[PDB]
């Protein structure tokens, strides 16, 4: 059972990685599972998108200030 | 099903897909559990498999002895085998993909092999022309060039490779003479 | 483990900062999330996929669109996720266009 | 009890019809040249109508298929004709790759008719444009072929325009090669007599 | 299990139609002739078949699948693999066997 | 790694081709020489078969390297 679950999760993660790279979403490795694991809780995906956009804006601002 | 189809395209006739000395590979009409459309698509592929079988028999007959005879005929058989090699590789890749995803359909194989449906008929036409006209020596070069003038880019590339190998032999004999 | 802990970890990873160093940002994020916890519209991934395909076509990537359709088929075939609509919407909202100059005609 | 074909079974039969080979309950009426759903099976009027609307695509498919198969074997049709057949084969293979995706999805289910209609809308446009080009382009060769394509380039629909411009570039590559050879070699490979320069021996 | 051991253990490798085409073919024969009796075939794994073929090409004289009769390497008629048809399996094994006989 | 019979057959294809040529050459060079032939005669027949096969195959070029 656990072997099947591990296989399934590996293949799902690979599929999601490919989908991300084909869509050129721009997201890095750490949004491997946890971010989507949060979205899988039934969280408002629109708000999740808004907040992640805000975090990206803040991160770019901080990297611009640092640079 | 899928493994036996790949085998038949690989040259191993089965129970559903039988080899006829006259017709080549064909789908058995008696194979149950296939939709008739699936049988039709399979027979469309089996036309390619038939041509492949006939090509392989010809290659073995006219290359394995080192009547028409000659090093140019052997070179032709070697060229045909070298041009069919990519088809074999694509068949192996398709086999791996179908082993990888059990939900893949036979239509996936048919798409992956569609490109060969155009190359193979043209080369079979050229082979049958060479056989029927008993082209010998440099007349093989002439025949290959004339058929190479065809408009099919896949055919053009294949015939260019064959012609280049045969010209390499002709040029080798010329080098020996000169 | 807890959704708030996961959000904290995500913000830490995004900012490359400690948990305490993002408290104001984390507080804004908490307010944003607590604004809405449930979706306000029905979930049906077919519309999401259609929108994705339309966006790809608008980005002149029809071959990539076919690839996306294939990958969607593969995912739903090996389905282990029950809330795909959400992840698809997230990825759509996070999609960018690196292969073309930024400009889109307004949709209705 | 009459046989009414399930939605899944009708989907499978129509997907076979789309692949260019008739189904088990919907079959090509060759007295109209389109696929009709048999009346031995009882399906609602809308389902039968949708099936017909979709088998229009199978009709166009089979027409394009027959034309490509037949014209592909004649060396007399010239390099331009062979290139036209190659381009059509390529577009046909794209269509088939989408049809195979839809088949694979059905078998993984093993999808609704309306969703399938939506998925098939764009294929309908592409293959309609290609079949119309083929019909108008029948009975012409060489520079007549090149003109025929340039005439189809005048379409105002942009999807069609891009398709036809790709096809025209592909079809002109041989003609352009001939002209380049005539301009650079001062020689002709014209054994079909499709190039606008005649040599008289 | 030693495939050279006379105890046929039929293990189904999977329930998938594509994985049991041989079983599907035997079922087709049984469904086409209600008097059709499946031949008593020894179930061999594809990996085991490959290994026996490699041993044949390496020069092993006593193979279970490939019987040497009159100096010709022949396939035992009673061999079945779950994922290959008997005719296809036979044809492929015979194609390899012709070279095996030459090497032998 | 998943090794299939097709992969194995393809991997052995060049070796199978070499073996097929070798078997033809061996049959012609040895099996056709009667055992009741004096050792010099058997040797001369084998050597001439080898020489002729070599000359035949040398003209085939790189594809038979």
């Amino acid at each position: 059972a656990a072997a099947a679950n591990l296989n399934a999760v590996r293949e799902t993660m690979d599929v999601l990685l490919e989908i991300s790279r084909i869509l050129n979403t721009g997201l890095d490795m750490e949004t491997l599972s946890i971010c989507v694991r949060l979205c899988e809780q039934g969280i408002n995906p629109e708000a999740l998108s808004s907040v992640i956009k805000e975090l990206r804006k803040a991160t770019e601002a901080l990297k611009a200030a640092e640079n | 099903m899928i493994h036996e189809l790949l085998l038949a395209l690989s040259g191993y006739p089965g129970s559903i897909f039988t080899w006829n000395k006259r017709g080549g590979l064909q789908v058995s009409q008696d194979f149950p559990f296939l939709h008739p459309s699936e049988t039709s698509v399979l027979n469309r592929l089996c036309r390619l498999g038939t041509d492949y079988i006939r090509f392989t028999e010809f290659i073995e007959q006219y290359t394995g002895h080192v009547g028409l005879h000659g090093i140019y005929l052997r070179a032709f058989c070697t060229g045909l085998d070298s041009v069919l090699q990519p088809y074999r590789q694509a068949l192996l890749d398709l086999e791996q993909e179908f082993l990888a995803d059990p939900h893949l359909s036979i239509s996936h194989i048919n798409y992956s092999l569609d490109q060969f449906q155009l190359l193979f008929p043209s080369v079979m036409v050229v082979v049958e022309q060479i056989k029927s006209q008993k082209i010998h020596g440099c007349q093989i070069l002439e025949t290959v060039y004339k058929h190479s003038c065809g408009g099919l880019p896949p055919v053009r590339s294949a015939l260019e490779k064959i012609l280049a190998v045969c010209h390499g032999v002709m040029y080798k004999q010329l080098s020996a003479w000169m | 483990k807890s959704p708030n802990v996961l959000l904290q970890n995500l913000c830490c990873r995004i900012l490359g900062k400690s948990e305490a160093d993002v408290a104001q940002q984390f507080q804004y994020a908490v307010r944003v999330i607590g604004s809405n916890f449930a979706p306000t519209v029905e979930r049906d991934e077919f519309l999401v996929a259609e929108k994705i395909k339309k966006e790809l076509t608008r980005q002149r990537r029809e071959a990539d669109a076919a690839l996306f359709s294939e990958l969607h088929r593969k995912l739903h075939s090996q389905g282990v996720l029950k809330n795909k609509w959400s992840i698809l919407y997230l990825l759509l909202s996070l999609s960018e266009d690196p292969r073309k100059q930024p400009s889109k005609v307004s949709g209705y | 009890g009459a046989v009414e074909v399930t939605e899944a079974a009708l989907v499978r039969d129509i997907l076979y019809v789309f692949q260019g080979i008739d189904g088990k309950h919907v079959k090509m009426s060759n007295a109209d040249n389109c696929y009709t759903v048999e009346g031995k099976a009882n399906l609602s009027k809308s389902l039968r109508d949708t099936a017909v609307r979709l088998a229009e695509l199978g009709w166009l498919h089979n027409k394009i298929r027959k034309y490509t198969d037949q014209r592909s074997l004649d060396r007399s049709f010239g390099l331009v004709g062979q290139s036209f057949c190659a381009a059509l084969h390529q577009e046909l293979r794209e269509y088939y790759r989408l049809l195979s995706v839809l088949h694979s999805q059905l078998q993984l289910e093993d999808l609704t008719l309306r969703r399938l209609l939506v998925w098939t809308y764009d294929p309908k446009m592409r293959l309609k444009t290609l079949a119309a080009l083929v019909d108008h382009c029948q009975g012409r060769k060489g520079g007549e072929l090149a003109s025929a394509v340039h005439a189809y380039t005048k379409t105002g629909d942009p999807y069609a325009r891009s398709l036809v411009q790709h096809i025209l570039s592909l079809v002109s590559h041989p003609v352009l090669s001939f002209l380049y050879r005539w301009i650079y070699d001062g020689e002709l490979e014209d054994t079909y007599h499709e190039f606008f320069v005649a040599s008289d021996p | 299990r030693q495939y050279w051991t006379t105890r046929s253990s039929k293990f189904p490798h999977s329930l998938h139609l594509h994985s049991n085409l041989a079983a599907v073919w035997d079922q087709h024969l049984y469904s086409s002739d209600p008097l059709y009796v499946p031949d008593d075939r020894v179930s061999v794994t594809e990996t085991q078949v490959i290994r026996e073929t490699l041993w044949l090409l390496s020069g092993v004289k006593k193979l279970f699948i490939f019987q040497l009769i009159d100096g010709k390497v022949a396939v035992r008629n009673n061999i079945m693999v779950t994922h290959l048809t008997h005719s296809c399996l036979r044809s492929v094994l015979e194609q390899i066997a012709a070279y095996g006989q030459v090497v032998f | 790694t998943t090794v299939t019979l097709a992969i194995v057959v393809d991997k052995l294809s060049p070796r199978l081709a070499q073996l097929k040529v070798l078997h033809k050459v061996f049959s012609t060079g040895v099996a056709e020489v009667p055992p009741d032939t004096r050792n010099v005669v058997r040797a001369s027949h084998l050597l001439n078969t080898l020489y002729k096969a070599i000359l035949e195959y040398d003209n085939v070029g790189e594809a038979s390297e």
